[PDB]
């Protein structure tokens, strides 16, 4: 297919940019090729010599060049072995660097549909594999055509009646090898197919432990098991018996054309036209290129797969967001008024189904606006697309007279800002968090946010202070201090729009006294979102809503 | 059986 | 089994012994053709052979097969037992071990005993050049030993610095909203970037490693197969050894090389294969007649935990009883202590006259049957998720008569393909209703003596309360059977004969459902909530 041609040139053009490491990598490959090809010739040469009369000046010269040729080629091989190393390992970090680069501009739908598996097994594995194309397959592709043609040149150079039984026999080895290739590849599929299927006995049998227990199956569950073991077991003899198979047909084509090499080398022995050292040699070639033949091929079945997986990364990586057009605008200053003129919402993942209808209110800088209703907690659709997160389907939510898809990314979420019921917490310090997306921000900020949140109780005693480390996804801290360092983020930026969902019902009573009545509850304009009434105790324009339409 | 070849980078 | 093992051993040895005679025949023929013998010599070597060769090859695919046959059913056998063990307390971690130890030892035993063979007949054939292999083999190939440590070394922080990289990038995007929110994706592309540059430096020098590797692991072999040949070339200037046996050492000495090394690549992976394989009477009929005195237990975790204690209800045949009260009442634990989950740890208790204990584990999980807290459907038909562990697969109008008695025959009826409906793993997809009507059902499919029914109201409706109800009050005689529902429907607890309350892990109240309200027990306080 062309498709792969234009996997192969995006790769290659990914690649470009390693173009020394390459040509000394291929040449060094050459350089390895002529040394090798070249090494048994002096190997047979040795025997010739020993054969016959004694002549020191034309062994010492073989054993010298031998040597010599042999140092060369092991050096170059392992300079070719580093350098191809080198540009493979170059290669994966900058498809890496790339492909989390082109991950990150996505939409939020992207991430809700497609599972987190998925993306790392793109990002750890299936991204190594294409790094694995260039460097490694095409590099032993190369060096075994090359090793091959030069070998069957010598074995024509020394005789060709012996050349061309060989020439003869090889379309038998690649017919076989390509056979047992395809059952082994076959047979493998079909292998891992069963063994995930006997691990989702178990996976189920430890997923309704209580179940089981509770009415005594354990019998039943373990014979369920021991059934699907021995379907794998089956599929496992079978595989062992054809891989034993092959080899001894292997063995058994292998005898066959050595046996014929060896009979019509001694017949051509007998009319004086070959030498030991020459027989000897050509025995090296044959056992030479059986082996790069089979390994040409293998090679081509693994670049195939390394191509595929290509495939996978780009289609990841090649998706266009669906965002809107960037904005532009950033105002020095913003009065913050909020209008949704019906606005009207429905999900990217079910369209046709909406959750928003004709949504319209308005929101002061001085007048405090709460949210109620259960909605079915549908009321976080609204403080999704109020930071522009999700645009709306039908209406229009604008700031200041201004739709919010004209204004910069950075300047609009640094002006309006929102916490959920569960805080989101990352592997960084305190201070880390805290200043979360600000390019530069002083730890007076930090303990300015932290006392105005009331998290200083806590953090007071946190050893190192700011600096700690917070355990992986806040692992080492309670809902408590979560909220707090949370609400403690939302004040740090000085925003002219709050946004809280459950203030009061998850959030501490402390922290609701807190942020609702400072001055960053003065003249800035605060959504609070809760499921009772108990917000009505300081609340001024209560809205209420349910099924998408407002009271 | 026999160890296949493993001709790595 | 050890007979099979020793059998194979046999055909190894002897196809290893045979396989050896392609060199020495070829080197013999180069000899006879050196010292101009005659035809049938020639012939008859030619004959054996490969007579030897063939049988070498049809003995290694005979022992192999007996091999690989056995090493099957013994994985299967490990795998089942793993299992079994673990179900009445890493499977895939025991098989992974079980396959790559398999091919691990049969590529072990193969090469020591082809390098054994090939050792003796290289010592036959010239005690010189074999004594100098020797003595050269370990002083040589030591140092590829010394490198793979440096090699490894490099490599798995080459590993774990790509892990730990994809676990930022990984937590990075699963916090999406966040970071969009915060608009801070050019401060997860700095971090990624930084982890990446960390990483670089490592891994130039992994790959300077790997050139240094390969410098050893080939100038080694080559220097020890100049030295074989020059000294062999001294030898045979001297003329103690012929040309052709130097001949067959020159092809032997390949073979032992690729024996060795295949050895010495081997090794490590069974080391490390091994260390990670180092870390492993029936009753007749009964009444229903349940009862406790002063029964008491414990958590699980430690004994300091107590579970409830001085537990004496009487589960009365022929009626229900409801056991209500706070978290500290310790309903599950009697609960568990009715279902025979757990081991009693106090007190005295007795199931129709005799300790449940002491019965049939079959009979006493077939008859005193519960319903679970959570209902869960395990992923078969509802012909089978209905009526999971039962003895004998039930009739189609039985598991229809269970399904109408439960309220599940609408649900049943509603899905496809009849009562062969495909269910999703442990209930997924199944409602709440849908999936305590299930489990209701499959309490009832074996005629309990007593039910343990509760915390089914969590999930079910209004409607399915109100038939909850239906069965288990409006009973005909209560069937013969107890009851000892515990569910956090209050309305039902009202038509029950003696319900009771508890904290503590001990009985505060009892008595009738008009006498608990009036009393002063949870119940009531409970009541007047």
């Amino acid at each position: 297919q062309v498709n792969n041609k234009v996997l192969m040139w995006r790769l290659l053009k990914l690649s470009r940019p390693d173009l020394p490491l390459l040509v000394a990598a291929f040449f060094f490959l050459v350089l390895a090729v002529l040394g090798e090809t070249l090494i048994p010739h002096y190997s047979g040469r040795v025997i010739d010599i020993l054969g016959g009369d004694f002549d020191p000046h034309a062994f010492a010269s073989a054993i010298f060049f031998m040597c010599l040729f042999s140092f060369g080629s092991s050096l170059s091989a392992g300079c070719r072995g580093g350098c191809f190393t080198y540009t493979m390992s170059r290669i994966n970090l900058r498809i890496r660097e790339q492909l989390f680069s082109s991950l990150l501009r996505q939409d939020l739908g992207f991430f809700q549909e497609t599972k987190t598996g998925e993306l790392n097994s793109r990002l750890s594995s299936d991204t190594t594999l294409m790094s694995n194309w260039l460097p490694l397959n095409a590099n032993v592709l190369l060096r075994s055509l090359v090793k091959v043609v030069g070998l069957y040149g010598f074995m024509l150079s020394i005789s060709p009646r012996l050349t061309l039984l060989s020439l003869l026999h090889m379309p038998f080895t690649i017919a076989a090898e390509k056979v047992y290739n395809t059952r082994h590849q076959e047979v493998l599929r079909e292998i891992q197919d069963a063994v995930a299927r006997a691990g989702q006995v178990v996976r189920e049998a430890v997923g309704g432990l209580q179940t089981v227990r509770s009415f005594g199956a354990e019998e039943h569950e373990v014979c369920r098991y021991k059934e699907a073991l021995e379907q794998c077991r089956q599929l496992y003899w079978r595989r062992d018996l054809e891989r034993a198979l092959y080899l001894l047909v292997r063995r058994v084509l292998h005898l066959g054309v050595q046996m014929l090499m060896l009979s019509c080398g001694l017949q051509q022995m007998q009319d004086g036209e070959l030498t030991q050292g020459s027989l000897l040699s050509f025995m090296i070639y044959q056992e030479s290129v059986g082996s790069y033949v089979q390994t040409l091929v293998y090679i081509y079945g693994d670049m195939l797969s390394n191509v595929g997986a290509a495939e996978k990364v780009f289609s990841y990586m090649d998706r266009q967001p669906n965002l809107p057009s960037p904005g532009t605008l950033a105002p020095t200053t913003l009065q913050g008024v909020v209008k949704f003129q019906d606005v009207s919402f429905a999900y990217p993942n079910r369209p046709d189904r909406p959750v928003l209808k004709g949504l319209t209110f308005t929101l002061r800088p001085g007048e405090v606006t709460a949210l109620v209703g259960p909605n079915g907690s549908g009321k976080s659709t609204v403080a999704a697309l109020l930071q522009n997160l999700y645009q709306p389907t039908g209406g229009q939510v604008l700031l200041d007279e201004k739709p919010i898809s004209q204004y910069e990314h950075c300047y609009l979420h640094s002006q309006v800002v929102s916490v959920g019921q569960e805080p989101v917490l990352f592997s960084g310090s305190v201070r880390n968090n805290i200043a979360y997306g600000l390019q530069s921000c002083e730890d007076d900020k930090v303990m300015a946010a932290a006392q105005a949140a009331h998290a200083d109780d806590f953090i007071q005693e946190m050893e190192h202070g700011i600096y700690t480390d917070v355990g992986e996804k806040g692992s080492q801290l309670a809902a408590g201090q979560k909220q707090r360092l949370a609400i403690a983020r939302a004040l740090v930026r000085d925003p002219r729009v709050l946004i809280l969902d459950e203030a009061t019902s998850a959030l501490d009573v402390q922290c609701e006294q807190a942020l609702q009545d400072w001055n960053s509850r003065g003249d800035r304009t605060v959504l609070v979102i809760a499921h009772r009434l108990q917000t009505v105790q300081r609340a001024h324009q209560i809205l209420v809503l349910q099924e998408g339409k407002l009271q | 059986i026999l160890k296949e070849p493993v001709h790595g980078v | 089994e050890t007979r099979r093992l020793s059998l194979f051993l046999v055909l190894v040895v002897l196809s290893s012994l045979g396989e050896m005679a392609i060199p020495f025949f070829t080197g013999r023929l180069t000899d006879w053709i050196l010292q101009d013998g005659s035809a049938d010599t020639f012939t008859r070597n030619l004959t054996l052979m490969s007579i030897l060769t063939i049988a070498s090859a049809v003995l290694e695919f005979v022992g192999d097969g007996i091999y690989n046959n056995t090493m099957g059913h013994v994985h299967s056998h490990l795998q089942g037992e793993v299992f079994g063990a673990v179900l009445r307390q890493v499977t895939e971690d025991t098989s992974t071990l079980s396959d790559s130890l398999s091919e691990n030892l049969s590529l072990f035993l193969w090469y020591l005993v082809r390098g054994l063979c090939l050792l003796g007949i290289m010592l036959w054939g010239s005690v010189s050049l074999t004594m100098v292999t020797l003595i050269t083999l370990p002083l040589l190939f030591l140092l590829p030993k010394k490198v793979g440590k440096w090699y490894q070394l490099l490599e798995v922080q080459v590993r774990e610095s790509l892990a730990k990289s994809s676990q930022v990038a990984i937590e990075a995007l699963s916090a999406m909203p966040t970071v969009r929110s915060f608009a801070n994706e050019e401060g997860e592309a700095q971090k990624f970037r930084e982890k990446l540059q960390e990483i670089k430096t490592l891994n130039q020098k992994e790959a300077v490693a790997y050139a240094v590797n390969s410098w050893t692991t080939s100038i080694s072999g080559m220097l020890l197969k100049v030295g074989i040949l020059y000294i062999g070339g001294q030898l045979v200037t001297s003329g103690a050894v012929s040309s052709g046996n130097l001949v067959t050492f020159v092809l032997y000495q390949m073979q032992f090389t690729q024996a060795v090394e295949v050895l010495l690549s081997i090794y490590p992976r069974v080391q490390k294969a091994v260390g990670s394989s180092e870390k492993i009477l029936t009753p007749l009929h009964l009444e229903g007649l349940v009862q406790f005195q002063d029964v008491s237990f414990a958590y699980p975790n430690r004994p300091d935990v107590l579970v409830l204690q001085g537990l004496t209800f009487t589960l009365r045949p022929g009626e229900v009883t409801a056991l209500v009260g706070p978290n500290g009442s310790g309903k599950s634990t009697v609960a568990a202590l009715l279902q025979n989950l757990y081991q009693p740890t106090g007190g005295q208790l007795l199931l129709d006259g005799k300790p449940l204990p002491q019965y049939e584990h079959r009979y006493l999980h077939r008859q005193v049957a519960a319903v679970g807290q959570e209902p869960q459907v395990f992923g078969r038909s509802l012909q089978e998720n209905i009526a999971y562990g039962l003895t004998q697969k039930p009739t189609m109008e039985e598991i229809t008569a269970a399904a109408v008695k439960s309220g599940a025959h609408s649900f049943i009826s509603g899905l496809p393909q009849g009562y062969d409906t495909e269910v999703d793993e442990a209930g997924s997809q199944l409602s709440g209703g849908q999936r305590q009507a299930v489990a209701l059902a499959r309490a009832l499919i074996r005629k309990p003596c007593v039910l343990i029914l509760d915390d089914a109201t969590s999930a079910l409706d209004a409607n399915s309360q109100l038939q909850v109800e239906q069965l288990l009050y409006e009973s005909p005689e209560r069937y013969s059977r107890s009851v000892l529902l515990i569910t956090q429907h209050l309305s039902l607890v009202e038509q029950a004969d003696h319900i009771l309350f508890l904290e503590g892990g001990a009985i505060r109240e009892g008595g009738t459902h008009q006498q608990l309200m009036e009393k002063k027990g949870c119940y009531w306080a409970m009541v007047q909530a």
